[PDB]
C-alpha cells in the first residue's frame, strides 16, 4: 500500500529562523506531492502542489522540494502566523497505479 | 549462371530477356525483447484525467484479455520437466492443444523459450508502471538491459502538459480522450478481432509497432539492430515479433522481435523476361508466359514474387516462394514456341519494344522505327513478329521520341530472316474463362454422345 | 454437428480436421445520428486567418456539392403522400430515378426516414456553426439530443491558440493551411470522387469516420453504443454510416450510423480443414480443397471467407457469403478421394504435419519423427501419403525440435495400413491456367478433326 | 450512341441495362518541379538537437543513395550532342544501359529534358539549405520561381521551438528523435527499396507526398495547379511525379510532377449491366457476364475498370485499359443468351431486382411483388426467369417494403410471354475452377483412349 512518512513530528524554531520539514512515500509519486497549513480550529489551507509549484497568494518563503521518495518542505523568514502543523499528501495517478496518503503531520 | 531458357525463340515471340537476380531468403533470426506500455503516465496532469483513464482502462482490458487467454492456451499446457539426457526439450501436452496447425505449435514452443526473458523483464514491473518517458532504460545489475516503450507518452510530455496552463481542464480532459480514443481506432486494425492467433511469430514488426503508432524505427534502433540489409529485411516482411506476455493490472505488453539475416541460395537464380508486343496475322499481341522465373539447381519453377521484395541486384523473401509449372509452360520456356499462348492486344497502351543486350527487339509495325545513321525509315514485314535492331542493321536508331545507340547482337546472323512457330491465343478474363470453360464442357459432352 | 465429410480419408490425403465455428451474420441495427463539421471554428484566432478559411471553404464545397446533388436525386423524387390505410409508405418516381439498382432505391427509402430526424437536427443550425469544441452536446427539450463532431476543432483549441503568442501571425496561418491541406488530403481518399454513390448505407462507419480524423472510436462512444460484440462488429465492416444531409452554405454533414446484433445462423457451422503435404510417388503434394467449407442444414456449400472476420468461436459476416460448389468437389469430400486434386509441392516451407484431437497427422518422409518414449525413430514408408501418429504407437513425439505429447486416434484401427486412392494432379498457377485451358481446346480439336 | 447489346433478351437472363459512361484518359502532361527537404531546419533549438540530426543524416543518405546511383545510370549515360538539324534530341547508351523495358528508356528522356530545370533550381542550393518554414517561395531574376518544401518544419516551428521553454533539454531531444523516427517509418514504404526504378514517371503524387507528409494538396497547390478535374486527376492516379534530382550532402530532392489533362475518348463507351438473380428449374441463377463492357467505334472489348475512376458520368482511366473478348462472350451479348453462363445463387443476400428506364425487373418468385394500384399480388410462373413490370401491368409497384412507381416499358409488348434459352452453368470458385479444369482432362484422357 502507501504510507508517509513525515518527519519530525514537532519542531521548535526562532522568529526569523528557517524550518525544515520532510515527507517520505513508500513508493515513488513522481513530484505529485502536495502541502497544506492547518490551524487549530480552522480548515486546511493549501501551500504548495506538485511538490515546487506554489499555491496562489502563499508568501515565497515556502519553499518545496523533492521528487520521487523523498521531499522536503522548507520554511523561511519565520512569522509567528507560521505556527501550525504542516501535512503533506500524494496524489499520485499515472493511470495505473494509485498512491494516496496523508503525512503523519509536523507542529 | 548459363542459359537454359532458349532466349532467342523467346525473344522473337516478344519475350525479351531482363535481369538475373539472385534468391535471398531469411534465416537465422536474432531475439530480442522489449516492453510497449499501452498506458500513459499522467501523473504530471492527473488533475484533469477526470474518469477518461478509468474507461480507456476498461476499454484496453477488453481489447488485451482475449491475447491473454490465447497466449495462455498454450502456457498453461506447456511443462518444462526436468532436464536430463533423456529430454532434451519442453513437452506439448497435445489433448489439451486439441487442434493446432505445426507453425502454432513451434510458436508455442517459441513462447515457451520466450517466458524465461519474460519472466526477468516482469521482476520490474513496479518500475515499468513508474515509467514517464516515450522511451526508458532498465538497467539494474546490468543484466538483459529492458526497454520501455510508451504509447502517447511523448504527447502527454509535449502538448498537454505544457499546454495545462493555457487551456481549460475540461478542454486538456477532452484532448486526452480524444488522443486515447484515436490511439484505440489506430491499434485496432492490429491488435483487434482481426489477431486470431496470437500464438504466432509470423506478424511484422511493422504491424507489431501499432501499439507504438507505427514508429517501428524507434522500437529498432532502441534495441541495437543494425545491419546492411536493414530496409531490404524490412520491406521483404521479414522482421517479425510476437507478444510473449500480457499484463492486465498493468495494461503492458512484452514482445520479442525476431531479426533474421538474409542468406543467399546457392545455385539459384531469378530470371525476368520483358513483354513486347508482337505482330502475326495483322494483329497485336501478347505471350501469356511468367514474367519471373525461378531457377535452381537448373530446374525451372514458378515463383509466387507478389510476396517477395525485388532489387535490382536480387530476389528476398520471407520463405520459399517456389511452385510448380506444367510441362507444356515448362517445354515452351525450353524452347517449343508453339506451346506459350498469347493474348490479342486491343489497349493503345502496351509495351512494343525493349532493350536487352544492347539489342532492341522492336514491334516495328505498330511503332515508327527509324534509323539515325542511315536517315532512312526501319520497315517491318507482316511475316516477322518482331525486329532485332542492333549494331549492323542500324548503329543509332529511333524509336518515336528515343534516339538510342545499340550494340552488337550475338544470337543467329539472321534472327530477322528465321522466323519461328507461333502458339496459340487464349483469353485471360475471368469470366471470360469461365466461358471458356463452359463452352469445352459442351463441345467434349458433344464428342463424348457422338461416341 | 455431426460428421458428414469423412474426415478420415481427407485426413489420408492432407485436410486434416481443424475448429468447427458458428455462422454470424448481421442484422436488426440500430440507427442514431450525429454532426460532422468539416470546418473548424477559429473565432479565437481570426487575426492569423487570413484568407486561408475562404480557400477552404471554395475547397470544402467543390468537395461537397456532388455528394448534396446525388442525396438531392432522392430527396427530390422521394415524395411523402398523405398516411392512411391504402398505403403505407413513401413512393418512389422510377420514370426520374431513371436507373436504380434494388439496394439503391432501399437506400433511397432509408434516407427519406432520415429525413425526420435531419430536419429536428438542423433546427439547431445556428447553434452547429457556433461550437467551437471537439466534442459538442446540444439540447434544447431533452428531446433527440444531437452531438456534433468538430474536425481540426481540438488541433486549434490545443495547438494553435495557446501557441499565439509564441509565433509570429504568419507562421500561425501557414500552420493552419497546412493543417487544413492534410485534412483534405487525408478525407480525400474516402469523400472525393471515389464515393460515387453517396445514396448507401453500405460504407463502414470506419471510412465515414475520415471525416473526423479517423477516430471511430469517439464517433461511436459519443451516441452511446455499447455491446460484448462491439470489436467483433467494426472489424467485420457491418456497423455502416450512411450521409443524410449535407450543409454546403455551412460546411456540415449529417450521418446515420447503423449499428447491427450479431445473429447465430441456426443449424449452421463453418469447417475448416488443416492442408498437410503428403508423399506420393516419391514426391510432395497439397490438396487442392476449400480450407473452409460452410455446412447449413446439412448443405455443402463454399465461403468467401475472405470478407468475414475469423475468431476462434464463429465466423462473423455482414451478410451471407455462401457460393455454389461443383459436384466432383462436394464427392470427394464426401469420401471420392479421387476427386480431389493436388499440387505439386516444390517450396522448401509447407506445412508437413498437423494436430487434431490430440492426433498427429505428419509426413514422417519429409519430416524426421521421433518416439521419445521408446527412443527409436517413426518411420514411413512410400506406399503411404501420411502417417497417423497416436497413443498406440507413440505417447511422445518428437517433430523436428517440438516434442509433443498425443492423445488416442478414435477412426480405423489400422489406418496406417489402409491406403486411400490419390486424386489427379493439378497446377493453380494463372498462366498455367490459361496454358491448360489452351493445350484442352487444342486436344479437343484434334479429337474432332479424327472424328 | 446506339444499341448494339440486345439489352432485351440480356435482361430476361438477370442482366439490366445500367448507366451508359464516357471513355476518358489522361494525356499532355504539364510539367512543374518543386524542391522537397527531407530534414528540417533547428537552427532555433540546436542546442537539445545533441547527435540526432547525425544520426538521421546517416540513415537518410543510407535511404537516398541507391536513388541517386540508379538516376545516375541514366544521367551519365544520356549524353546532349550539339544541337543541329541531323539529330533532334539526345542519344542514350543502350550499350551502356544494358537492359531496360521501353518506358525505363522514355523515362530516361524525361530526366534528361528535367535536367535543364534542375540545373536551374541547384543554382539556389545555398538558399535551400537556409530555408526554415514548412512552404517557402524562392526569387532572384522573376524566372522560374522555385517552391521548396520542408519536412517536419512546421512541427519544429510550432511544436518544438515553442515549448523549449517549457520542458526539459532532454525531452526536447527525445521528442524531436522521435519525430523524426516517426517520419522515416512512414516514408520507407514508398521512397524505402520498395522503390526499385526511381527512373520512372508513374509513381502518383500523392505517394511522392510521403516525403511531405502525405500533404498532397499543398504540394499541388503551391505549384498552381487548378482545373475542374483535379479531384478526378488525383483519384483516377493519373497525376504523376519524377525524382529528378537528389543531393546526398543537403539531403533534398527536386521532383517533376506530371498534371494531365482528361480528353475524352471519341466514339466510345463504356456500358455497365446490373446483375440481378432470375429463376430457372426451381433454382436461382446469376448471369457471369461483364458488369463493364467497352465499346469503341462499335467494337466490343472488355476493361480493366479496377483500374479506373468511376463517376456517374463517364470513367477515367491513367491509360487504355481494354481488354479482348472471347467470342462466345461476345456472341451472347451479340444475342445469344445460351452463350452466356450462369451460377448457382446459395447465398441469401443477392440483387433480385433492378430499375432501367422507370421499368422493374424482378424476380418475382424470390421476392414478394405486389401492385399498390390493383391492391393485388404480383405472381410469376416458374417458366419465365424475370419479371418486367412497367405501366400496362402495375402503375404503382411494391417490392419488399419498397414502392416505386414505375414508366412504360419499350421493347416487346409480349416481354413476359416471349421467353428465351438460357445458358449453361458454371463454379466461378478458384478451387472449383482447378478441379473442373481437372476433371475435363480426365474425360478428354478417357475419349481418347477410347479412340
Ligand atoms: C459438364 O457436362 C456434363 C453433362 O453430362 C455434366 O454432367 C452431369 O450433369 C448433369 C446435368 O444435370 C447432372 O445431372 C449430373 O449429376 C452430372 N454428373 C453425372 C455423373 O452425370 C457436368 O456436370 C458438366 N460439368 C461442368 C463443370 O460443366
Ligand atoms: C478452340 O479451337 C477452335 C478451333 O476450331 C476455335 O474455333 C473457331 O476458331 C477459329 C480460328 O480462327 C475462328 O475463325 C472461328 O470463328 C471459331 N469459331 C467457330 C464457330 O468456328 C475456338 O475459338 C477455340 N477456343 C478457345 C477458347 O481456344
Ligand atoms: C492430362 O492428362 C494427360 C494424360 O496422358 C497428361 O499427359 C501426360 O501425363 C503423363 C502422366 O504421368 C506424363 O508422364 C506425360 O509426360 C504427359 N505428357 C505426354 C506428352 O504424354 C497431361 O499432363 C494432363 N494435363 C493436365 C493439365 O492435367
Ligand atoms: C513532471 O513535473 C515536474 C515538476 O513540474 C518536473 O520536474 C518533471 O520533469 C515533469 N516530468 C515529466 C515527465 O513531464
Ligand atoms: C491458466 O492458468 C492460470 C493459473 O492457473 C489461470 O488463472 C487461467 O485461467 C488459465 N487459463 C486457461 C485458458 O486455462
Ligand atoms: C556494335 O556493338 C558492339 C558491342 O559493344 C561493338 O563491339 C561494336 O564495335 C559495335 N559496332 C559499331 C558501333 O559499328
Ligand atoms: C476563447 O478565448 C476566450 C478568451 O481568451 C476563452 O475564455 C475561451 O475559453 C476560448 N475558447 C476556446 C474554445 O479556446
Ligand atoms: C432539388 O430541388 C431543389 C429545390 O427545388 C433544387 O434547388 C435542386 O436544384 C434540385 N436538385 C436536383 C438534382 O434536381
Ligand atoms: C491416449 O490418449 C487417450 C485420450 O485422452 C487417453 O484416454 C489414453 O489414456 C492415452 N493412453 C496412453 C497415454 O497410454
Ligand atoms: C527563430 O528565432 C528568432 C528569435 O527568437 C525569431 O525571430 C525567428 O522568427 C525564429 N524563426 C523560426 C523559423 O522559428
Ligand atoms: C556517374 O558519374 C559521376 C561523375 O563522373 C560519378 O561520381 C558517379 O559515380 C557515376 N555513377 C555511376 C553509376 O557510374
Ligand atoms: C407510363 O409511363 C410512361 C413513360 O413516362 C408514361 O408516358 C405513361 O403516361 C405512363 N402511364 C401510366 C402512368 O398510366
Amino acid at each position: 500500500t502507501g504510507v508517509m512518512t513525515q518527519t519530525p513530528a514537532s519542531v521548535e524554531a526562532a522568529v526569523g529562523g528557517t524550518v525544515t520539514i520532510k515527507c517520505q512515500a513508500s513508493q515513488n509519486i513522481i513530484s505529485s506531492l502536495a502541502w497544506y497549513q492547518q490551524k487549530p480550529g480552522q480548515r486546511p489551507k493549501l501551500l504548495i502542489y506538485y511538490a515546487s509549484t506554489l499555491a496562489s497568494g502563499v508568501p515565497s518563503r515556502f519553499k518545496g522540494s523533492g521528487s520521487g521518495t523523498q521531499f522536503t518542505l522548507t520554511i523561511s523568514d519565520l512569522e509567528c502566523a507560521d505556527a501550525a502543523t504542516y501535512y503533506c499528501q500524494s496524489y499520485y495517478y499515472s493511470g495505473i497505479t494509485y498512491g494516496n496518503a496523508f503525512g503523519g503531520g509536523t507542529e | 549462371t548459363g542459359g537454359i531458357l532458349h532466349y532467342e525463340k523467346l525473344s522473337k515471340i516478344g519475350l525479351v530477356k531482363g535481369v538475373t537476380r539472385k534468391y535471398k531468403i531469411k534465416s537465422n533470426p536474432l531475439t530480442k525483447d522489449i516492453v510497449i506500455k499501452m498506458i500513459p503516465n499522467v501523473s504530471n496532469m492527473s488533475q484533469c484525467t477526470g474518469s477518461v483513464m478509468e474507461n480507456y482502462k476498461t476499454r484496453l482490458n477488453g481489447i488485451l484479455t482475449p491475447i491473454k487467454g490465447a497466449l495462455e492456451i498454450y502456457k498453461n499446457n506447456t511443462h518444462d520437466l526436468v532436464g536430463d539426457v533423456r529430454l532434451a526439450g519442453v513437452i506439448m501436452a497435445g489433448v489439451a492443444i486439441g487442434i493446432a496447425t505445426a507453425a502454432q505449435i513451434t510458436a508455442g514452443v517459441a513462447l515457451y523459450e520466450a517466458m524465461k526473458n519474460a519472466d526477468n523483464i516482469n521482476k520490474l514491473k513496479s518500475s515499468i508502471e513508474s515509467t514517464n518517458e516515450a522511451v526508458v532504460k532498465l538497467q539494474e545489475t546490468a543484466e538483459k538491459t529492458v526497454y520501455v516503450l510508451t504509447a502517447l507518452q511523448d504527447y502527454i510530455n509535449t502538448n498537454l502538459v505544457p499546454t495545462i496552463d493555457k487551456i481549460s481542464c475540461k478542454q486538456t480532459e477532452l484532448s486526452l480522450d480524444l488522443a486515447l480514443s484515436k490511439y484505440l481506432s489506430d491499434l485496432l486494425f492490429v491488435f483487434g478481432p482481426n489477431l486470431q492467433d496470437p500464438v504466432s511469430n509470423s506478424m511484422t514488426i511493422q504491424a507489431i509497432s501499432q501499439a507504438f503508432g507505427g514508429n517501428y524505427e524507434t522500437l529498432l534502433r532502441t534495441l541495437g539492430y543494425a545491419t546492411e540489409d536493414f530496409d531490404d529485411l524490412l520491406e521483404s516482411d521479414s522482421i517479425t515479433g510476437q507478444i510473449i506476455y500480457v499484463d492486465l493490472s498493468s495494461y503492458y505488453i512484452i514482445v520479442r522481435v525476431y531479426f533474421p539475416i538474409l542468406t543467399e541460395i546457392q545455385q539459384a537464380y531469378i530470371q525476368e523476361l520483358l513483354p513486347v508486343s508482337f505482330n502475326n496475322d495483322n494483329s497485336e499481341w501478347i505471350s501469356i508466359v511468367p514474367n519471373f522465373i525461378l531457377v535452381r539447381n537448373t530446374l525451372i519453377s514458378n515463383i509466387e514474387i507478389g510476396f517477395c521484395l525485388i532489387t535490382k541486384r536480387s530476389v528476398i523473401c520471407n520463405q520459399d516462394y517456389a511452385t510448380p509449372m506444367t510441362n507444356n509452360m515448362r517445354e515452351c520456356l525450353t524452347g517449343s514456341t508453339e506451346k506459350c499462348p498469347r493474348e490479342l492486344v486491343v489497349s493503345s497502351h502496351v509495351p512494343r519494344f525493349a532493350l536487352s543486350n544492347g539489342v532492341l527487339f522492336a514491334n516495328c509495325i505498330s511503332v515508327t522505327c527509324q534509323c539515325q545513321t542511315t536517315g532512312r525509315a526501319i520497315s517491318q514485314s507482316g511475316e516477322q513478329t518482331l525486329l532485332m535492331i542492333d549494331n549492323t542493321t542500324c548503329p543509332t536508331a529511333v524509336l518515336g521520341n528515343v534516339i538510342i545507340s545499340l550494340g552488337k547482337y550475338l544470337g543467329s546472323v539472321n534472327y530477322n530472316s528465321e522466323g519461328i512457330a507461333i502458339g496459340p491465343p487464349v483469353f485471360t478474363d475471368k469470366v471470360d474463362i469461365s466461358s471458356q470453360i463452359s463452352s469445352m464442357n459442351q463441345s467434349l459432352q458433344q464428342s463424348k454422345d457422338y461416341i
